[PDB]
Formats: C-alpha cells, structure tokens, sequence
RNA sequence: UCGGCCGCUAAGAUUAGUAUCUGUUCUUAUCAGUUUAAUAUCUGA
C-alpha cells in the first residue's frame, strides 16, 4: 500500500518516507512507532 | 601561496591581493603597460616605477 | 562560425635587446623581443642597414631576456624569463637559422603572476649562474656550466625567497671569478600592511641587497643588506674583476648613485636638468633603459632618460674604488625601450613607440658634471640639448606601435584599399597609410602633434577628420605663455636680456626633444582634417588647454538637410588617477568647402565625458559617462531627445545597426539597446554574461559583434535565435519593481561564440576584404603595431584539417619559451572556435624530418600540406 | 508536538511584525514566509506600499515608508522623464521643455 | 573461431576477482582484444551483465574493461548500450554505467566532444539524484570530460552541469567532496576561471561560516590555477571613506 | 554594532537582495555588493536547511531514464546506423544559462557571418 | 597523503614494477605526459632511483598524466611522497 | 520545516570513510554570559 520500489532498486514507504535497503527494513518498520502514528 | 584567503579573509585583504596582483600582472604583459603609458603619456619605465611604488600600499592604510 | 587567425605583419614595438655573438662569428647580433616574437637582427656594420635573419612566434609573453657566454665561450646563449613558468636557454643555430632549446627548467605556473619567477632575469657576468626573480617573494638561482662533451649544463634551482619582499630589479654583479653575486633593490611591505596610521609604508625604505652563491656549500646568501636614501628605479652592472671597480650604479629619481659592498663610500651624482625646460617643475626625471660597452681597454654604459637623451656614464676608479661620477651629456634621441652598444661603433636604439634607429657613434663624448662638484638646495646641473653631434643616423626601422586606430578604406582610388592607421604617439604620432606592396605593407607617414584617438573618414571627399590629444601636455598657446613668462622671471632674476631673446628664439623640435610635460590632468587636443592622399592638414582646430578631445563624428542630421557636421566630444579636466572630471562638451562644427574647412557652430556642455558618439536614424546617440543620449541639432546647442540611464558603467563605444545600438561598457562588456522611434525609447533588450574591458567592438552581422578587450582577447558575442527585441518602457512604472531581470542585468543573454587571446590589445577591429575578388575578413591592429586577420572557414573539410594540423603542431612544434600553445590561446578564456595559423604556418620552418611525420599523421605530403596552408592564406589576404 | 521538534522549529522563538498590528509568528520559517501571505500584503496595501522584495524582512511601520520613499526616488531617477527632459527649441535657440513647447 | 573467444571472456569474467592488481589489469586488457577481433556487441553484452555483482572489485574493473572496449571501438558503437543500463533499476548497475562513462572520458580524451551532448542528460539525472554516489560518480565524469574537451567550444554542456554539480559543495562526505572539487578544477581550466569566480562571488562574505569555509577553499584553487587570468574578472569594489578600491588604470580610455 | 535589516536596505543600492542572515556577516555592505553584481550566483538555497542536500527527495516513483530521441531511433532499446546516430542524427538538448542553479523542486540583411556553407 | 612539494631538480622520478604507468598525483594508468622531477634532497643518498609513489627500487620513469599536466599539478614542486 | 545521539565508496590494500531503518529526544519561570548565520548546546542568575 505504501510499499514501493524505488529506481535504485532499494525500497520506500510512502506513508513516513523512509527508506529501507530490504523488505525485512520494512517489516520491522511497519512495527515501530513512525508507522504506528501515521 | 601568497593572495590565498580563508573564512576570515577581510575586505581590505582581499583588495589588497587584487590590487597587487593586478600590478604584477601589468608590469609582466607588455600590451597592457603600453597602453597606460599612452593614456598617462608617461615614458614605458617611469609608469612601471610608479606601479611598483603603489605595490606598497595600493588600497590605503589597513582597517586596524 | 569557425575562423582561422592568420598574422599579416607581425608586431614591431621592442620590449627588449640584447647584445651578443649569437652565431658564435666575430659579428654581434641583437636579439629583440617584440612581446610574443622572438627575432635576431645582424646590423651590416658596412653599410649600417639591420637585417633581421629570423623571426620565431614563442606564443607567450617575454618578460625578461639575456645573454650569456660561459668562460672561454666564443658563442652567446640567450635566457628568455616568460609567463611560462619555465626559464629556457636558447642557441641560435645559423646553419639551420633557427633557435635551439639548449634547456627548459620548470619551477611555477604560467601566467605573469605576482610570486612566480620570470620579470627579472640576471646573469653573473662570467656566465657561472643565472637568477630568474619574481616580483615578490620568490627568486631562484641555477648553476650554469659545460660538460666534458663543451654542452650547456643547468643545476636543481638553488631558492632565495624572503616573504613579504618586493623586488625593483636585479642584476649579477662582476666579482671577476669570486662567488656570483646578484644585486636587488628590495622592499619589505610587511609592517606597512600592519600599521593603520598608515606611517610605516611612508618610512619604509628601499634596500639594496646583495645575495651571494657560495658556489663550494651550494646555498645563495644575502650577504649584504642596505638601506636607500631614495628609492631606485634601476640597477647598472659596473665593470669588475680588475677590468673595473665591481658594484653597482643605482639610478634613482634625480640621482645616479654608485654603490660596492666593502669599505667603499657611497657616490652620489645629480642628474642634469635641461636649462630652461618648459616641463612642470614638480617633476624629476628616472634613466629608462641602458647599454654597456667593454672594449678591451674601457668601459662606458649609455643610459638614456625620458626624454630621450642618452648621457655616456663612466666610472673614475683608484685602485679597484670608484672616487667620483662623471656624467657629461652625449646626444638627445627618442626615449628607448633598450639602447645597445655594438662594439662595431654603432647604437642601436629600441624607441619605446614608433621607429627604431640605428646610429653610428661618429664621436665618443661641452661641461662634465660630478660627484665631486658642490651643490646648495634647490640648486642642480643645468646641460642645453641641442642637435645630434656624437650620434650619426644610419637606419631607421618602421614600427607601427602604437597602432590607435585603424580604417580600410580605398580612399586613394587604387581598387585595392589601404589602411589607414593612426599610429602614436606624442609628437612622434603619424597617419601612416599602408599598401600591400614592394616600394609585406609599404607605408608613407605624415606626422601628428599628439597622440591620435581616433579619426573618421568625410564620404564626400575622403578627407580624414582626425582629434589628437595627449594629457600631461601643454597647447600651442600655453606653452606661448610659460616661455614668455619663463623669459620674464629671466630677466627680473643686459646680459639676462640677451639670454632671454635667445631662449624664446630657441626652438627644439618635440619630435626630437620631446614634448614639455606639463602636470597631471593637462590635456592638449587638436581636430585637423587632413587629405589621405597627401598628408596635408586642410584645417586645424586647436582646443583650449585642459580639453581632451576623445570622439568625433561627421554625420548629416536629418532636420538641417545636406550640410556635413562635425561632433567632438572633450572632456574638461580630466583626472585620470583618482579618476574625477569638471563636466564635458561636444563641439558641434560644419564641415564646410567640399569637406577642408571646420566652421564652429555651438559647443554643448555634457555633466560627462562625451566618450562616443555615433549618427543614428539623422540624428545623433551620445555616450554621456554611462547614459545614452540621442540628440538633435538645435541652434545654439545639441538637444536631447531620449535617455538610456541602465547601463551599468561607462560607455566606451557605440555601434549602431537599424534601430539596435549595441553599447560597449568599459568592464560589464555588450549590452543591446533598441531605440523605438514612435515611443521615443532607448530599452535594453539584451547583455553579455562576462566582464570585459572592451577597446573597440566591430558588428558583423544583425546578431552579432565582434569585440576585443583590454587583455588582448577578441570575442564573438551573438544573440540567441528568437532573441525579441521589441520590449517596451511600463509608462506607470510599476513593473519595474516586480522585474528583476536574470543575473542582475537583462532577461535574455547573448551567447559567446567565439574566445581567442591575440596575445597584445586590439584597438580596432574591421570587417572587410582586402584583395580584390577576395573573401572578406575580420582585420585587427595590435598596439604593438600587428595586423592580423580572423577568416572564416567555408568548409567542414577545410576547418577538420587545420584542426588537425594544429592539434599535432601543439605537441611536435611546441612554443619555444616553454608556454603551453592551448593554454596561452586560452589565457583569460578557454580558447573557442578559433584556429591559430600563426601555428600552423611554423610547419614550414619545421626541420623536414618532422614535418615528413606530421604529414603521415594528416596522410598528406609536405608540400601538400604547404599548398592548403597557402590557399587559405591566399584567399584572404596575400 | 515533542519538545525537540519544538526547539528545532525554534518555535521557542518570537518574532513581531508591525505591518501585521504586532501579530507574532513563532519560528524564523514561519516569520520569512508571511512576507508573501496575507496578513503582511493588506498591511502594505493599507500603508499604500507594494508588497515587494524590497520591503521582505521589514517589520516596522517607520521602516516600509522611509525605505518607499527612497525606492520611488531612485526608481524616478532611473526611468526617462521626456516631459521636464526632452529639450526643445522655440526661436533662435532657446531651450525649452515640452510643455513650454 | 568467434565462439572461441566468447568462452575466453567468460572466463575472463571470473579473472576479475584475483586479487593481484596486476591480473585484473591484464584482464581488463584482453577484452579490449577480444572486442577488436569479434565485435563490441556480444562483448559488451557480458560486461553490463557483470554490473550485477556483489564484489566492488570485480564490478570496478568491468567498468574499466566497458570503457577500454568504448576505447578500442568507437564509443558510439558503446554508448546507446550503456545508456540502456542506465535505465536498469539497480544502484550498482546505474553507479557502474556511470564509472564506465568516468573511464570512457579519461580514455578518449578530445573524441570526448562528439559525445558530450548526448551523455549530457544522463549526468543531469545522476547530479538530481538522491544517491551520494551518483552525484559522487557523476562528478567524476564531469571533471574528465570538461578536461577531454578543453578548446573544443563545449562550454554550453559543461555549464550546464555546472548548474548540477554546483549545490554539491556543502556536502560533507569524503569521497563526495573530493570528486565535486575534482570537477570544479576540471570545469576552471574548460569553463574558465572567470565563470568560476562568478560561482564564487556571492559566497566568499557570506554571514555563515558554513558558507565561508567551502566558498574560500574553491576560491583559493581557482586563485592557484588561475591567478593572472583572474585579474580581468575581479568584480568593480567602490571606494570607501578610508580606503580606495578602484582599479583606476583599467578604467582609461584610448 | 550590527545593522538591522531595515538600517542596511536603506544604505545599499540593491536592497531586495538584502536578506535576515545578511547583517549578520563581517562585512553585510561587501556582501550585499557582491550579491548586487552583474552575473553573480546565488548561494545553494539549502546552506541553512537541516535537512541534507537531496535527502528530501524520497516516495516518488520517479519513471526510468528517457533516453535521447537520436539513440532511441537507433532500436538499442546495424553499426552505419549506429554511427549515424552521433554524427548525423545527434541534437544539443535543452541546456540551461550561467547560474541557474539546481534545487530540490526545480525539477517539478538578415544573413549571420562567417557561417559555413 | 602528502607529497613532499619542495622545489623540483634536474633528478628524474622513477617508479617501481607495481606502480609503473600511474600517474604521481592521481593514479591514472590513462596518459603519461610530463616526465616527472623530484627534489634533490628526495635524491641523494640511498634514495637514489627510489619509487616516487611507494619507495620501492625503481624501474621506469614516473610520469604525470595528461589530465595532471593540463592543470598545472606538475608544477606544484616534489611529487615523491614521504608520509 | 525532521536535525541531533546510540548496504555502499576509493581501478583502495592483498585499511580509511559513509548512507539507512530500530530506539531515545531532556516543557523554561525571566534575563544574562558562552556560542552560532540564526537556533540549539553548554554555564550562571
Ligand atoms: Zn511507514
Ligand atoms: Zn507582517
Ligand atoms: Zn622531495
Ligand atoms: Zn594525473
Ligand atoms: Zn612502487
């Protein structure tokens, strides 16, 4: 949903724009408070 | 190298390298020295002693 | 665009001259620097006539020249100090008739720059050393020496660097065979740059110093260290080793001073004064140039003032000391960049401007003054110039420098045109008018009073209208007044009377001894309208004292018909240094009886120098200081019709075409202005995005301006397809507080097409063909008297390979004083769509093995080669 | 909001514009941008002074007029005035402008 | 046989990961060969593959080998090839299109001005991006190129990139730095000093020391370069009560 | 000992250059006239910004690299081709003038002379 | 890492096998133009026919590259470096 | 307005640097000093 793939092949979310050198980054992301309050 | 600055290089510093340079840089180009002889209508040698007169104190006492 | 400069005649103003063997014969050349040209000339010492035997394009900036001879060396070897930062020993090879790099030592980066060595160049006298010598701060010795095999050798640079340290001028002192010694006239600035009152700098003295090579502990010492009483403009070699008394003469401002380290006192000479001179008493007088020459038996040097006289100077010496300084006045002859005596009896004098000479010294030296002889305050020698006596004229060489203005016109109905060039200067000034011709350009000069700015030509007679103007210089009738008011204090002050009638009898020719200077911020200007065809003045309009004329128009105006005017613009009182002027005026004449007679109409004060003025659309646009002005005719005064107050400066030239006036600002360079006939508006729709200093601009197309600058660059400025210059004046004036513009300057740029550094200024620039049924050209004129041209290639094919020839050229053939050829071309800018035939024609003079392997490279033959070269040469210009 | 983000914002900070009738903006972002907003506009266009770049950092009243006065001169001095400048001429040779004309 | 040597630049991918310099060199070299002999085309196609690798070592000298190959061949056999890679969304595969351009550039030297405009737009990309080592990598390519086409008229490229390369000189990072500032040397000498010292004006008397510091140390390498030329660009100072700064001879009219 | 910014616009000739941060220097008069010079280039906008350079640049899918119009003709995306393309087909892109800078969100007779023949 | 930059000699800079064709200053196999010349004192003794870059036995002549040249580097003084 | 604090780069060499997530982020009454472009930080009252 706020899950995408940038042109550096690295990955982004949309939501808190952070970025994330693998989708596991991302999971532990979605986790943390950042995520939580958006 | 001399006429370099840092973040506080002053006004009056930075002028003065110019200044200086600036008469350096007349006294080496031939062209340029003519041309100040015939607009003063002084002799090629007397204007090249009063430019190196002026590398002294070209822009006036420093500030402090 | 792509152009190919070529050098039509080369630069013939002298920077230097030495003396020497160069050939390794019994017979002395002179190699002379012209600023970017190297060239040995061979006096015939039968006849009396120079021959120059090689010319070579060093494609840099010669800054210092000498001769050495190694001890039992029969042969000269020239050190060049350059922008390079590079000192290079050549050896003429007269077999080969060219100048071998014997060696090319790096120490600094190129460029005349302020502590990188290369303006002052000073050799030992026994050839042991050289020290090449910055400005400031750095000075570097090398040991110079022969190997087994009698070659050349040069040592690691040996430093002698102070900080902080100016340096006047350096010269290797004769010690015979003792350790080299270099004398300089050095100046601390260290504690005026730290002291606020400003008193330090005011009582900072000038040294004399003295460095020594210890030649056994390889290190250069200041072994001595004096200080001036006044400061020196110059250092004299004094003859030493029991062939003379060693140490130095220091010529200063009104003193020739002899100094040696040791128990020697110090001597003192004043220097003579003409009796009765007309120049402002505030002034003193420094010697510009000397010569040296050692006979066998004695020495004497030859130093010549400026005002041109030459005094023989020759040292009095008991017991290895010198006692006193005799000076005793030789001859008076122009004012010489470099004076050199040739042991053959002859003197060859390097003018500063104009034309060189060559004199045969006919006697070798009335009253003597000296040292010894006492002198109150305010008292001094008094001598009386008078005509050549020692001196006999043999040769005179043509110089153009300085060339101040230039038209190609057929003005003389040749169909060929001629070019008509204003050279300076002073009362040595002419119109030189140049045909392409045997008797490369043949002239015939007519002389001018003062130093011509600029001239038009009249279209319905041909007539030139010339303005002459000179600062530090007295008119006609100012110069009437202070002799007959010097004649009057003569008299107050029967005998007297007697003097006084033969002193305003008495008249010098200034052409010979020079014009009187007056102070600072005296002008004297005249208009003379002059037949091209012959030289002679139809009119001459003398202006008041104090008026410098620095533009003239001839132009109809539309409102009054027919009728030719003259405009001069004059400044009053001008100040050159701080710059300040008392306000301006354009004189407005008619030109009257077929284009010969100036008849004055109204004169029209300005709050400005007036430095340009250009007929536009029957009227008249004037550059005011920075504003520019149109103005109508009027009765009693030029009316002003519309302003222009953005241009950021001052306005140094005007060219017009259609309703565009393309206006040169003396540093922000080309800005354009459209004038709007019905809304009688100048607007700026267009301007540069570099500083220039421009000279002269020359428009080649609607779009387009050539300019030259100060630092002897020509451009190409174009404006950018889709440039609109149709913008308007908001009549509220609200959207000029919204618009700023792009850059702090106009909202469209101009586009630089092209970039080249000629290497010496431009002062005029001229589109036109100059062989008929040939192709047109950009013509320029160096103020050191060369011409050169800038042509377009026609083809791709022709562009590639020219391209392609200089490409190999720089890296086979490259300059000679060490100067990289791309960088020199690119000295203020980086060099662009400009091919350098001056380059590319070296490939003739190359050795034929190498130009066999740089036509393999371009897949043609050398002669094939030769032939392309030629063809476009042709083509253009001869 | 935390207090970091607070102190980073310099909201801690307070600045007073009186073109605004001494509204506070708290922070230097908040107080460089209102220069273009609203409430800043209709306090120059009250003064009768155009909201330009000119007048960007200017807060006092005493200010925005001195510093208007000085831009009206200098653009007034910079623009062609062919009214009082042109010149012309009536009977033998005497200068005029265009409404004496 | 052309199969033959299509085996051997296989096994020249694998050469890359030795660990004397002095193999890697003589690897890089035979793929040059090997490209004179068969073609650019399949060579090139295995090289941009090799872009793809974990190992820093191994994906540096493909980008040698790529540009020894654009070296060999001429470039535009080369060039619409690496600018496809360019459009591989990977951070390896565009900073190693982008190494091969900064080698290309440094090989080719003045062939560099028939391929400035096109390889133009790609910089300007890399300059915008986000990633360090592209704005890094691409400065590079900038500084060899504007040394390549000095004297060819190819300012209005490189001024263009100045633009881009320009906001890079308040970055902190080493290697970042060190190749904004290699670029700006490059740019002084193709560019010209006096469009340097415009870049420079503004920042030399800035409030910030921040500003300051960075706006001195590029100052004073054009100053070094250039200083004599610098002496027709220095901007008009007016005079002060105490202190006069006009240079008054350069204002004379003849 | 400083200027306010309201005392420096009234004694510069450029006074909408004049900035917060400019009284603030060791010589605001020298700085507000380099700033006033003709074709002088602003300082990076983002000298004072915490935030680093391009960092800010982040959730866009900004789309793949559009190659040049003379190299996407070519079908890369045939060596005569290949060479017609930068010596034939090849056009000067857009460019951009002295000092216009790049930032953050920037990206979202008539007849001439010596002309050849 | 720091070059010695003392006034250059008449002494030709030499490199070892290792750093043959790399240029002094950038280390650039691309282009070697100028030779290049080192300070006496970088010279005399056991440091004769030295490695400019690492200081290992000498075996060719260490050049500047082009890029090098065209910038002026080569004039900067002694490229030998020391550390 | 998003700092501060606790995978990639160098044709490296055969070690040096640097992005990114996670977590933590000090409520101030009123001024002063130290500082900085400003803020913050630190130290007093
Ligand atoms: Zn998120
Ligand atoms: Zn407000
Ligand atoms: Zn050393
Ligand atoms: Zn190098
Ligand atoms: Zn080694």
């Amino acid at each position: 949903p706020y899950f995408m793939k940038n042109h550096l092949g690295s990955y982004e979310c949309k939501l808190c724009l952070t970025l994330h050198n693998n989708e596991g980054s991302y999971l532990a992301h979605t986790q943390g408070k950042k995520h939580q309050t958006n | 190298y001399i006429g370099t600055g840092h973040a506080d290089t002053t006004k009056w510093e930075w002028l003065v390298n110019q200044h200086r340079d600036s008469y350096c840089s007349y006294m080496g180009h031939f062209d340029l020295l003519n041309y100040f002889a015939i607009a003063e209508n002084e002799s090629k040698a007397r204007v090249r002693f009063n430019l190196m007169e002026k590398m002294l104190q070209p822009c006036g006492p420093p500030a402090d | 665009m792509f152009l190919y400069n070529l050098t039509l005649q080369r630069a013939t103003g002298i920077s230097f001259a030495i003396h020497g063997n160069f050939s390794g014969t019994k017979q002395q050349e002179i190699v002379v620097s012209r600023g970017k040209i190297l060239e040995l000339l061979r006096p015939d010492p039968n006849t009396g006539k120079v021959h120059t035997l090689l010319t070579v394009e060093v494609f840099g900036v010669i800054r210092s020249l000498m001769a050495f001879r190694l001890t039992g060396g029969t042969k000269d070897y020239i050190v060049v100090g350059s922008d390079s930062g590079r000192i290079v020993i050549l050896e003429y090879q007269p077999s080969k008739n060219m100048f071998e790099k014997i060696h090319q030592e790096t120490f600094g980066k190129s460029g005349c720059r302020r502590i990188v060595p290369g303006q002052f160049l000073a050799v030992d006298p026994k050839g042991r050393a050289v020290m090449i010598s910055a400005i400031e701060k750095q000075k570097l010795v090398y040991i110079l020496n022969r190997d087994a095999a009698a070659r050349l050798t040069i040592s690691s640079p040996l430093e002698a660097h102070k900080a902080n340290t100016l340096v006047y001028h350096v010269v290797g002192v004769d010690v015979g065979f003792e350790n080299p010694m270099f004398a300089c006239l050095e100046m601390d600035y260290e504690e005026a740059d730290n002291d606020p009152t400003g008193e330090a700098a005011a009582n900072t003295q000038q040294t004399l110093t003295f460095y020594e090579l210890d030649l056994g502990l390889n290190h250069v010492v200041r072994k001595y260290s004096e200080p001036l009483e006044e400061h020196g403009n110059f250092l004299i070699t004094v003859p030493g080793g029991s062939d003379g008394p060693s140490g130095v003469l220091i010529c200063s401002e009104n003193y020739i001073t002899y100094k040696n380290f040791g128990d020697q006192p110090d001597i003192r000479c004043p220097i003579p004064r003409r009796r009765n001179d007309l120049d402002d008493p505030e002034r003193g007088m420094i010697f510009v140039c000397s010569a040296t020459h050692k006979t066998k038996s004695m020495f004497f040097f030859l130093a010549q003032t400026e005002q041109g006289d030459i005094f023989k100077i020759t040292l009095e010496t008991d017991e290895d000391m010198v006692t006193e300084i005799r000076l005793k006045y030789f001859d008076t002859v122009p004012v010489a960049a470099a004076m050199c005596v040739l042991k053959t009896g002859f003197l060859f004098v390097a003018s500063e401007f104009g034309n060189h000479y060559l004199y045969q010294i006919a006697h070798l030296g009335e009253p003597e003054f000296s040292s010894a002889m006492p002198l109150e305050e305010g008292d001094t020698f008094f001598f009386q110039p008078r005509p050549l006596k020692n001196l006999v004229l043999v040769d005179e060489l043509d110089s153009l420098s300085p060339i101040l203005f230039c038209q190609i016109a057929d003005l003389a109905n040749e169909d060929t045109p001629q070019l008509y060039v204003a050279c300076g200067r002073g009362p040595r000034s002419s119109l030189r008018v140049l045909r392409h011709g045997l008797e490369v350009f043949n002239q015939v000069a007519f002389p001018l009073q003062y130093t011509p700015r600029k001239f038009v030509i009249h279209p319905e007679s041909n007539n030139l209208i010339i303005i002459e103007t000179d600062h530090n210089a007295y008119t006609e009738a100012t110069k009437a007044q202070r002799k007959q008011q010097m004649a009057e204090e003569m008299v107050e002050a029967e005998l007297a009377a007697e003097m006084a009638a033969a002193f305003l009898n008495e008249n010098l020719p200034e052409s010979i001894f020079g014009a009187p200077k007056a102070g600072n911020g005296q002008w004297a200007s005249v208009i003379r309208v002059m037949n091209p065809i012959q030289g002679n003045t139809l009119d001459l309009v003398q202006l008041e004292q104090n008026e410098a004329a620095f533009s003239v128009a001839v132009c109809r105006f539309s409102n009054t018909g027919e009728d030719w005017y003259v405009l001069v613009g004059v400044a009053k009182d001008l100040i050159l240094n701080p710059r300040s002027v008392a306000g301006g005026f354009v004189y407005t004449y008619k030109l009257v009886n077929n284009g010969e007679k100036l008849e004055f109409l109204h004169k029209t004060p300005v709050e400005e120098v007036p430095a340009a003025i250009a007929p536009f659309q029957g009227r008249v646009l004037i550059g005011v200081g920075k504003l520019l002005r149109v103005y109508d005719l009027g009765k009693k005064k030029l009316l002003r019709k519309c302003e222009n107050k953005h241009i950021a400066n001052y306005i140094s030239g005007i060219q017009t075409i259609g309703h565009r006036v393309i206006v040169s600002d003396v540093q922000e360079s080309f800005i354009w202005v459209r004038y709007k006939r019905n809304e009688n508006q100048l607007i700026i729709f267009a301007d540069d995005t570099y500083p220039r200093w421009v000279t002269t601009a020359s428009l080649l197309d609607y779009d387009t301006v050539a300019g030259a600058d100060k630092f002897g660059n020509i451009c190409v400025v174009r404006l950018p397809p889709n440039t609109n210059d149709e913008v308007d004046e908001d009549p509220t004036g609200n959207k000029a507080l919204w618009d700023r513009g792009l850059l702090n300057g106009a909202s469209q740029k101009a586009e630089v097409i092209m970039n080249y550094h000629v290497g010496e200024t431009v002062l005029s620039l001229q589109k036109t063909t100059l062989i008929p049924g040939g192709s047109e050209s950009l013509v320029y004129t160096t103020l050191s008297g060369g011409i050169g041209i800038l042509v377009p290639f026609t083809s791709h094919e022709d562009h590639d390979f020219f391209q392609h020839v200089e490409m190999h050229l720089r890296s086979e053939h490259p300059p000679l004083c060490g100067r990289d050829h791309l960088s020199f071309r690119s000295y203020y800018f980086p060099v662009k769509n400009v091919i350098d035939g001056d380059l590319c024609e070296q490939f003739n003079s190359m050795e034929p093995n190498k130009q066999k392997n740089v036509s393999e490279e371009l897949d043609r033959t050398p002669p094939e080669v030769s032939k392309k070269l030629e063809d476009i040469r042709t083509r253009y210009a001869f | 909001i935390p207090y970091w983000l607070y102190k980073l914002h310099g909201l801690n900070i307070n600045y007073n514009c009186e073109i605004c009738g001494n509204y506070t903006y708290r922070g230097p972002k908040a107080f460089q941008r209102h220069f273009a907003e609203w409430r800043h506009a209709h306090g120059m266009r009250c003064l009768g002074i155009p909201n330009t770049a000119h007048f960007a950092n200017v807060t006092q009243i005493e200010d925005a007029v001195s510093l208007w006065a000085k831009l009206k001169l200098q653009k007034a001095s910079e623009r062609w005035q062919p009214d009082t400048e042109e010149e012309y001429e009536d009977s033998s040779g005497n200068v005029v402008n265009k409404k004496t004309y | 046989s052309a199969r033959e040597w299509m085996r051997i630049c296989f096994e020249l991918l694998e050469l890359l990961k030795a660990h004397k310099k002095a193999i890697r060199r003589a690897t890089v070299n035979t793929f040059g060969y090997i490209a004179k002999a068969i073609g650019p085309h399949d060579v090139l196609a295995t090289l941009l593959n090799n872009l793809k690798v974990q190992e820093r070592q191994n994906r540096v000298c493909t980008t040698v080998a790529i540009a020894i190959v654009a070296e060999t061949c001429s470039p535009f056999t080369v060039l619409p090839a690496l600018m496809n890679e360019y459009r591989v969304p990977e951070l390896n595969v565009q900073n190693g299109v982008l190494k091969s351009l900064s080698f290309l550039f440094e090989y080719i030297g003045e062939m560099g001005k028939d391929y400035i405009y096109a390889v133009t737009p790609l910089l300007e990309d890399a300059l915008m991006d986000r990633d360090l080592v592209h704005r890094q990598t691409a400065s590079a390519v900038v500084q060899h190129m504007s040394l390549g086409v000095y004297g060819f008229g190819c300012e209005d490229s490189l001024n263009h990139l100045l633009n881009y390369v320009w906001p890079n000189v308040f970055e902190t990072s080493p290697h970042v730095i060190q190749a904004v500032m290699g670029a700006l040397e490059g740019l002084r000498v193709a560019i010209g000093p006096c469009r340097m010292l415009q870049y420079c004006l503004q920042g030399l008397f800035h409030p910030a020391r921040k500003v300051r510091d960075v706006y001195w140390k590029i100052y004073n390498s054009i100053y070094i370069g250039s200083q004599d030329a610098l002496i027709a660009h220095y901007p008009r100072i007016y005079n002060d009560d105490k202190n006069t700064y006009i240079r008054y001879e350069l204002d004379y009219i003849l | 000992n400083r200027f306010t910014v309201a005392e420096l616009k009234q004694l510069v000739a450029r006074p909408d250059v004049v900035e917060m941060h400019d009284v603030t220097a060791q010589d605001p008069k020298l700085l507000v006239h380099l700033k006033a010079t003709r074709n002088s280039v602003p300082v990076p906008r983002h000298w004072c910004f915490k935030r680093k350079y391009l960092q800010g640049k982040r959730g866009i899918e900004k789309p793949p690299f559009e190659l040049p119009d003379f190299i996407k003709r070519t079908g890369i995306q045939d060596y005569q081709k290949l060479h017609d393309a930068f010596f034939k087909w090849q056009t000067k892109p857009k460019l951009t003038i002295h000092g216009d800078l790049y930032y953050e969100g920037k990206e979202f007779d008539r007849t001439p002379w010596g002309e050849l023949e | 890492l720091i070059f010695c930059r003392k006034q250059a000699g008449v002494a030709i800079g030499r490199l070892c096998e290792k750093c043959d064709g790399k240029c002094v200053i950038c280390d650039s196999y691309v282009r070697p133009c100028t030779l290049v010349r080192i300070c006496d004192e970088c010279n005399y003794g056991s440091y004769q026919g030295r490695c400019v870059i690492c200081g290992g036995p000498g075996v060719s002549d260490a050049y500047y590259c082009k890029e090098c040249t065209i910038q002026e580097k080569d004039r900067d003084g002694c490229p030998k470096i020391v550390n």
